[PDB]
């Protein structure tokens, strides 16, 4: 009885998927999902901006954290 | 308010990035499910409600040697009670940054 | 307190039927600086602002623009005694300073609670910031105020089944306030705006000359503008000079007289997306004002 040999595929993960399906990296502040993603300010004076928009159920609202570190 | 960023940026190695936010839900108390390399599901118990949050980690390439981490949220299925699913997402974004991230 | 067609109109639409389908909400975490918080407020373009308690993982209230001047003249005066907190002072530390025994909590409504519940919480508590909170999420979606109510009922409501009473004059309905009228001069200078602001509760000031006749009107909204400046010490330059850092060409005072109908006060209001009238008399002599709060009182009460 023969052993047996594995055919390993790693290079479906060898890097992270490139990105767009069209999400937007930077938004400059109707457009498409990107809901429920968190988007944030560059950090300023030690406080985060956190924000992200969500669906209610055809109301949207972006919504914006001013948080401390 | 001007310039909105999708996620957080990093050129760290991919791998690092990964293994450093695993550390981090550990850490935090966390249940998480590796779906892929680049791609967590992440649920959380509420200490002080006792409600369960949802949510994805997707790590992408964006240069030759940028990634960029991105969170997103996952839905469930007079004076107010405790909770808001929403500020609920921050904080778990944020937390989890906290506790694997620095500034560089 | 009885049939009208604003009451039933009201009373069968959801408070969700008034969201915009697209918003922005500003909430600040309670450990969160004031100052920061109030140059947020102004960064973003909006007036209010849902406080959540990270340790009680809740919403616990609203800051809003009040507050802001509440804290200025605060400040301004603890200054003149060289003391110096508040600028430092958390929202959570300024919270247990100023409601000090009063237990206060965030008042708020569902987004399937009706029209008619908005306006008469809005009214009861004496407020102008009613958050909408889902409570299946605990989501506050949307800030729900007098203008957009008014707005939505103006435009909503067909005009020809017409009660008798929106023909009706201010005069004759006794809608507005028309004594004891808070007012302002020309030179009148910021600080002391702010002081008539904290003891009045009111939320505009009519700035009239010698002949007691309305020029200009300095508001909360007009407030904040000091919250862009790292500087606030321009708090004794006189209201005239406060004034010409508006936004935009200012076309003058929004006013009215005791005789129009409610039906042209209400189109003139909606139409002008503010928050008052400045009643007037033939001689542009201030008699009073007539606020949203003022018309959604009487529209939910019927005409009175
Ligand atoms: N929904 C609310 N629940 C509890 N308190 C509120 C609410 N809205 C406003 N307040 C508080 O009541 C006071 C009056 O504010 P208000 O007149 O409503 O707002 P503005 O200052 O924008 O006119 C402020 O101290 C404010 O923080
Ligand atoms: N009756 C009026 N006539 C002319 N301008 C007004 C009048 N009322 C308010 N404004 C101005 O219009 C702007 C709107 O502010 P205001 O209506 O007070 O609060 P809100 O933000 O709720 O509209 C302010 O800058 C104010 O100075
Ligand atoms: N400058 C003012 N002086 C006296 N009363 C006012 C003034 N502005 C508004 N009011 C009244 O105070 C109540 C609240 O108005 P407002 O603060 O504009 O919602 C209403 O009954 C108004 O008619």
């Amino acid at each position: 009885g023969q052993e047996m040999y594995a055919f390993r595929s790693e290079e479906r993960f060898k890097s992270p998927p490139i990105l767009p399906p069209h999400l937007l990296q930077v938004i400059l502040n109707p457009n498409h999902v990107m809901l429920n993603h968190l988007y944030a300010l560059s950090i300023k004076d030690s406080v985060m901006v956190l924000s992200a928009t969500h669906r209610y159920k055809k109301k949207y609202v972006t919504t914006l954290l001013y948080k401390p570190i | 308010s001007m310039a909105w960023h999708l996620g957080i940026r990093s050129q760290s190695r991919p791998n690092d990035i990964m293994a450093e936010v695993c550390r981090a839900i550990k850490q935090l108390d966390y249940e998480w499910k590796v779906v892929n390399p680049y791609y967590l599901r992440v649920r959380r118990k509420n200490p002080v409600t006792s409600t369960f949050s949802k949510m994805s980690l997707q790590l992408y390439q964006v240069d030759s040697r940028t990634y960029l981490l991105d969170f997103r949220s996952i839905d469930d299925e007079v004076a107010p009670r405790p909770g808001s699913h929403t500020i609920e997402f921050f904080e778990m974004c944020a937390n989890l940054i906290k506790n694997s991230c620095t500034v560089n | 307190s009885n049939s009208s067609v604003y009451t039933t109109f009201m009373k069968s639409h959801r408070c969700y039927d008034l969201i915009p389908t697209s918003s922005k909400l500003v909430v600040f975490d309670t450990s969160l600086q004031v100052k920061k918080a109030f140059f947020a407020l102004v960064t973003n373009g909006v007036r209010a602002a849902p406080l959540w308690d990270s340790k009680k993982q809740s919403f616990v209230g609203m800051l809003t623009i009040t507050d802001f001047i509440n804290i200025l003249h605060r400040y301004y005066k603890s200054a003149l005694v060289q003391i110096y907190e508040l600028e430092e002072h958390k929202i959570e530390t300024w919270r247990e300073v100023y409601l000090q025994d009063s237990f206060k909590p965030l008042v708020c409504i569902s987004p399937n609670a009706s029209l008619f519940d908005a306006v008469s919480s809005l009214i009861r508590n004496k407020i102008h910031r009613l958050p909408v909170i889902d409570p299946e999420s605990g989501n506050t979606l949307y800030i729900l105020t007098h203008k957009r109510i008014l707005k939505f009922l103006k435009l909503f409501i067909t005009e020809f089944p017409k009660p008798e009473f929106m023909s009706k004059s201010l005069e004759e309905l006794q809608i507005g306030t028309y004594a004891n009228i808070a007012m302002v001069r020309t030179t009148t200078p910021v600080y002391v705006a702010l002081g008539i602001f904290v003891q009045h509760r009111v939320s505009a000031l009519p700035v009239v000359d010698e002949k007691g006749r309305v020029v200009d009107i300095y508001s909360k909204f007009d407030v904040i503008n000091l919250a862009a400046e790292k500087t606030y010490n321009n708090l004794d330059v006189s209201v005239t000079k406060a004034l010409q850092h508006r936004s935009h060409y200012f076309e003058g005072v929004l006013k009215c007289y005791l005789h129009e109908t409610l039906e042209a006060i209400i189109n003139r209001l909606v139409e002008a997306e503010v928050h008052r009238l400045v009643v007037v008399d033939e001689h542009d002599v201030v008699k009073g004002i007539v606020s949203l709060s003022d018309i959604l009182q009487a529209l939910v009460l019927t005409g009175g």
